């Protein structure tokens, strides 16, 4: 359970996918498109 | 005997159990052109099939039957429940395995799909370790598992999360005695009452009908919205009574730490009083993930509090509860702990109001024009006058 | 010559046109796993490709071969015909602002990409109706970020007497801009205090169109309808190296078209969302009790035409303008009389919200697709029986 | 270019498709799933 992340207006981009990688220095962090035209950066590993 | 099954067997040809009182019915079914077969329960008395339970949602069965095999219900083994034991379907749609007291050996209620009926339990059991949560179906004609779940998080102050996979999309907030801010029940409903049971063996949400001319349920639909659908006799369709989440301010951490989302402002995000935007360039472009930083450093003793009104309490990961003390003591206790960042009441309506304390960052907050709660947020003495 | 194409050809092997200013660049490109080739414009200084125009968005170049040359009076693009404009010495010139125009080498462009948009509204570009040609310039979304082919959403002006924009999925109206009040559309929520851009809606003899202009050119900004059907203003500032979604539309169910029924308005602060206009009551009370509010509301007292009055709504998105008439030469007191004098008139409102300017809008029929706001919006005067006023 | 129609909370159901037709049974009414957990009833021909 890695809890760092954030949410933003708009769709996931490749630059935002690189930004998800800043949350932890280890682990698997990616961008997920979501409802109401938001996306989030979250980490499945850290 | 037409709701129970013993030595007998139920083939896809063609027996169906029926609950005492006509409401529910167990059997086989194939949805759409799927040519797939599933064991499930539905509302018997409704022309359009509304399924409330399914035994093998992701082990799809033109032959397949289930009866009792030793001390277990097996389905052929496509699915099985690991002396004379009878499997029975009660008046509330729960499909039981008992001996011929409610010392059941297995419930369907303990294994929900996408729907919570009255008297079903949304939450977990500490004795057994089982967490009962909703998982969406893939779509209306495919009951296999979708990408969305609605699940109680076991913690000192439990709250629900709506997940897409493992990604948190939305958070109910904690129970306050009456409700979760993100399960927006009608508190003056004439045919329903709601309950949150929290004790040393189970913590779970449940609702119950005050009038059984209505049907009502909670389903998390294929696009990952939790809704209450009510069937009134005055109609031949399920009406969506409420839907959640229903604003971007309800999306998990729409805002940054120490700010709250506000549906009546542009921008939506607002610093808590005494805090400033963490990254001023980002905020000017309306990128508010930075949240807010306190403008005056804390001094621990002699710190003070600003009161937020009409708020959804922040994420409860790092909250501790003490229901035995009141607000004055709660403040005293928050002050003494240098890492306490905020405190709130545990239950407004009790004479002992209880104490909730947060350490760490205040996350995922929004306010409301009416309702919500108070949150006392720690400030340096100067700013505490705000 | 960096910038124009003449008797020459432009092919994937390998020349491109760039703009005086280095902001845009026209050439070929192909995205993602696909082997499909396209001609279009993009920002040159941006390492992530941001495309602002595509000639053959729905006619991909099949193999790896294709050519864009002038052929008489037309710009053509071939692959060994896939696309072409249709129509002295002619030159294809890419302007500073990103417009690829066809010129007489001797303003009065023969053709321009600005008139054939894809999913993006650039600064100086025009969203709306050109009266000279009879063409409606509107945005159409792409299928996704990887595929510039035509998606399922558009944002298009309805050029009525009091015009407004509709967001469509196919032909279904999903969202509606509201009319122009003099400084804004409620559904295109610009920052009226922007340091670096200004906005205009032009309604005259040549066009009916929205447009914005950059006021400091170290900034890039655009309007784009994304592949899920949201209209967004995305801004690129010098500071960060990303596009920032500055606003999104629609953003709430109370912005979806007719989320509430007639003579009710949607509110983000209430449960349920829909609220009767004062003097009105739910039209199907058993539905409203289940929170089905498609019925909207009906008025309590019957109208008399003579001696009728008005209830004031404030902070409202003005209702759908299909049955609306605007006379900008008269003020609000005379608008009331004119509305009173015709019993079909269900409501009236100011035409222009700036101070000392004025006008009068009058509705007949049901008031539809309304919602309020805690700040902004405008006044709407709804006709009521004198008892209920 | 038909006019009336409505929007509701929730996804399209078969029962919802039917109540769609009774708007203008002459015209072609259909239930459209939309964003923000809404669907709309819209009739084309008229
Ligand atoms: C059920 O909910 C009602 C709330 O109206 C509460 O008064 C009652 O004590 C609850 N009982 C149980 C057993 O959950
Ligand atoms: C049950 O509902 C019906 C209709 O909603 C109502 O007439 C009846 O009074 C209700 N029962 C009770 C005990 O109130
Ligand atoms: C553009 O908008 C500004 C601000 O309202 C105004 O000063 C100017 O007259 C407008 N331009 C045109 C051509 O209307
Ligand atoms: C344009 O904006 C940038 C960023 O704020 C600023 O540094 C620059 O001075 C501005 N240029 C002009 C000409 O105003
Ligand atoms: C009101 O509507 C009717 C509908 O036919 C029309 O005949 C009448 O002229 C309208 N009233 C006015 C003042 O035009």
């Amino acid at each position: 359970r890695c809890t760092r992340g954030f949410r933003k207006l708009g769709k996931c981009t490749t630059l935002e996918e690189e930004k998800c990688k800043t949350l932890y220095p280890r682990g698997q962090c990616t961008c997920s498109d979501s409802k109401m035209n938001t996306h989030s950066c979250d980490c499945k590993s850290c | 005997n037409t709701l129970s099954s013993t030595e007998s067997l139920t083939i896809s040809n063609n027996r169906t159990l029926v609950s005492p009182g006509d409401v529910f019915e167990l059997g086989f079914f194939t949805p759409g052109s799927s040519s797939r077969w599933y064991l499930g329960i539905w509302y018997k008395k409704l022309s359009e099939r509304t399924y409330v339970w399914v035994a093998n949602r992701d082990n799809p069965l033109s032959t397949g039957t289930l009866k009792i095999s030793g001390n277990n219900l097996v389905l052929r083994s496509i699915w099985s429940t690991n002396s004379p034991v009878v499997a029975e379907l009660l008046a509330n749609g729960n499909f039981v395995m008992r001996d011929s007291a409610s010392g059941f050996l297995w419930q369907s209620f303990d294994y929900p799909t996408d729907t919570l009926l009255p008297e079903m339990k949304l939450g977990y059991d500490l004795k057994t370790g089982r967490n009962r949560f909703l998982t969406s179906s893939r779509n209306s004609d495919d009951p296999s598992s979708g990408d969305y779940s609605y699940k109680l998080e076991p913690r000192r102050l439990p709250e629900f999360y709506l997940l897409q996979g493992d990604v948190r999309e939305h958070r109910s907030g904690p129970w306050n005695g009456i409700q979760f801010s993100g399960i927006p029940e009608d508190q003056k409903s004439s045919y329903m009452v709601y309950n949150f049971t929290e004790n040393s063996e189970e913590v779970a949400y449940t609702f119950r009908m005050t009038n059984n001319s209505f049907y009502s349920r909670l389903t998390i639909n294929s696009e990952g919205y939790l809704e209450r659908l009510t069937w009134a006799p005055s109609s031949g369709a399920w009406n969506v009574f409420w839907s959640s989440p229903n604003h971007q301010c309800d999306m998990y951490r729409m805002c940054g730490p120490y700010s709250y989302c506000d549906v009546n402002t542009s921008p939506s995000c607002n610093c808590i009083q005494g805090f400033n935007p963490g990254n001023v360039q980002q905020w000017a472009l309306r990128n508010q993930i930075s949240g807010c930083k306190r403008r005056t450093r804390l001094s621990c003793n002699g710190d003070g509090f600003t009161r937020m009104k009409n708020i959804k309490l922040p994420d409860t990961r790092m909250a501790i509860v003490d229901r035995s003390i009141g607000l004055k003591e709660c403040e005293k206790r928050c002050l003494s702990d240098c890492n306490c960042t905020a405190f709130a009441n545990a239950d407004i309506r009790n004479r002992v109001t209880g104490c909730v304390i947060w350490t760490g960052e205040l996350e995922d907050m929004r306010n409301y024009a009416e309702g919500g709660q108070d949150l006392y947020v720690r400030l340096a003495a100067a700013d505490s006058r705000l």
